[PDB]
């Protein structure tokens, strides 16, 4: 079901398959970060288009007992091969986004597992063979695939085409229906093995070895090297206030936490339920609203170890105000540059602000 | 991208957006492995020298936001979605929905979304009404001949005064939510 209520835990997922697994990790003692552990494995086999080992993540937490809030962040790094200009063809032109998009240049080094193992530790009380035994079965023994996963396979022929991915997906000349078993024995070999011999399989294994392998087939610049240095990073979120609710959500390497308590901080003051749910006037202050928040993210944004974001700037209450002077009810504003929150930060951008397409 | 989240009996919270970036990432699948390999780098600007520039070592900038929202010191509510670069104003309009609309949960999610990012980009969930939309394009607005899905929120909400976790799975996928007794 869509909705439903429970006294002792609630598990709310993607994939139903994937909730189910949580929740029988809930219902045996287990807490929220092993079941937590669990989805995410079951997710990989489950929905495998959309999460996985061999991609990153971001894991908000509000912990027991301590009170505390903090986020394993398990985006990936790029190698260190990688370069500025690694997406600009002979002519400096832009590669087009579906040629970047299947590049091993496009591959950054795989987090999650790691920030599995950072999470776990942390406040783990299970395992660590039993919240990986549920998938190796979804895996081994397969399952029936949904419609998302249907479509997302049909929809992507040509990608999965291209790779050895075209075996599994694409049995034939076809790309499995709703209702078709997905086996993937290989990714179960994979899940075991990760299971025994802990994390370093793909830290320090085969399977670190194996992607090396392909991201330089593909034209990366991954080595074995890379992937053995990687490590995930623990933050603590950025807050804000609104509504009178403190809110906690991601700072930087990601534009998403700024950027929506900034969208908020912009639309609260026009008190927006005076006008209907379904009205001009939500969707025009709605609107021109993302429109300058949008801006900011394009200028200002990027991983702080490297860079300077003025997250003071970007929601100090006098450039809010700045900025809330563009939006009315009596016209489109046309005029959608970005801001200068540096009026408000101390500092200056160690960095220019340039269009992409 | 996917977004889920999780809550316990001591009081744990976890609300986690997590990807392999485009739908199966790159492709690409770890050779005899089965896994498939994320195309994370192109989050990254294209022309180098700004903030969200390609870099050794470097993260590429992310939409990703998973939130807890607390009332008086304790979480009351969870809200994260996939999407790409459209995820910021999912969140941003649920929780409008659900704490400036006073609306259920549920509908707070379902509540048709706009995203816009610039003058060229528009998107609209089924639901925004006709006359509206044309009315907004006279305006000056961009809102294309045909709908689309947005995002994908997940959440639960914490209520104190009746002790139970309500959790939500937005419709826009198969995606479920249950809660554990006893
Ligand atoms: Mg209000
Ligand atoms: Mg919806």
């Amino acid at each position: 079901d869509k909705v439903a209520v429970g006294k002792d835990g609630m598990v709310a997922t993607a994939h139903p398959l994937a909730s189910k697994i949580g929740a029988e990790v809930l219902k045996k003692g287990g807490n929220a970060i092993d079941a937590a552990i669990a989805i995410q494995y079951a997710l990989n086999v489950t929905e495998p288009m959309m999460s996985g080992i061999g991609g990153g993540g971001f894991m908000m937490v509000y912990d027991g007992e301590t009170k505390e809030t903090s986020i394993i962040n398990s985006r990936e790094r790029a190698p260190e091969g990688a370069k500025p200009d690694m997406f600009l063809d002979e002519d400096g032109k832009v590669i087009p986004f579906s040629e970047r998009s299947r590049h091993g240049n496009a591959v950054g080094v795989p987090g999650t597992l790691k920030g599995l193992e950072a999470a776990h530790k942390k406040w783990g009380t299970k395992k660590m063979e039993d919240l990986i035994s549920p998938s190796i079965k979804l895996t081994e023994e397969g399952f029936p695939i949904d419609s998302v996963l249907a479509d997302a396979i049909k929809d992507h022929q040509d990608k999965l085409s291209k790779t050895a991915a075209k075996d599994i997906f694409l049995p034939d000349g076809e790309p499995l229906k709703e209702g078709d078993i997905l086996v993937q024995k290989d990714m179960a070999k994979t899940f075991k093995l990760i299971r025994k011999e802990g994390s370093k399989a793909f830290y320090d294994g085969e399977i670190g070895r194996a992607i090396a392998d392909v991201v330089q087939d593909f034209g990366g610049s991954m080595t074995p090297d890379d992937l053995s240095r990687y490590e995930v990073t623990t933050d603590k979120p950025i807050w804000g206030e609104y509504h009178g609710y403190d809110i906690a959500s991601m700072p930087p390497p990601s534009s998403g936490g700024v950027f929506m308590l900034q969208m908020l901080k912009l639309i609260d003051d026009f008190h927006l339920s005076q006008y209907d749910p379904k009205s001009f006037e939500k969707y025009h202050l709605l609107a021109e609203t993302m429109h300058l928040s949008y801006a900011d993210r394009a200028a200002y944004a990027g991983d702080p170890e490297f860079v300077d974001v003025p997250l003071r700037g970007l929601l100090d209450p006098d450039y809010i105000k700045e900025r809330q002077k563009l939006i009315s009810l009596d016209s489109m504003n046309r005029d959608v540059k970005e801001g200068d929150p540096w009026k408000y930060e101390e500092g200056e951008p160690n960095y220019e602000i340039v269009p992409q397409p | 991208t996917t977004h889920f989240t999780v809550t316990d009996q001591w009081g744990n919270v976890v609300s986690y957006t997590t990807t392999i970036e485009q739908l199966f990432g790159t492709g690409i699948l770890v050779p005899g492995y089965g896994l498939f390999l994320n195309n994370e780098l192109t989050d990254f600007d294209a022309i180098p020298g700004g903030a969200n520039e390609v870099q050794p070592n470097k993260r590429p900038l992310s939409s990703m936001t998973p939130t807890i929202v607390f009332k008086d010191e304790k979480p009351v509510l969870t809200v994260g979605s996939p999407g790409g670069t459209t995820i910021i104003a999912s969140v941003f309009q649920t929780i409008l929905n659900y704490f400036e609309y006073g609306m259920s949960l549920q509908d707070a999610i379902e509540e048709p979304r706009i995203y816009t990012n610039s003058l060229t980009s528009y998107r609209y969930e089924s639901g925004m009404p006709e006359d509206v939309r044309r009315k907004l394009n006279d305006f000056g607005h961009k809102f294309g001949s045909n709908p689309v899905d947005i995002g994908n929120v997940q959440s639960i909400f914490i209520d104190r005064e009746n002790k139970t976790f309500m959790g939500v799975a937005d419709s826009s996928r198969n995606g479920t939510a249950v809660g554990v007794n006893i």
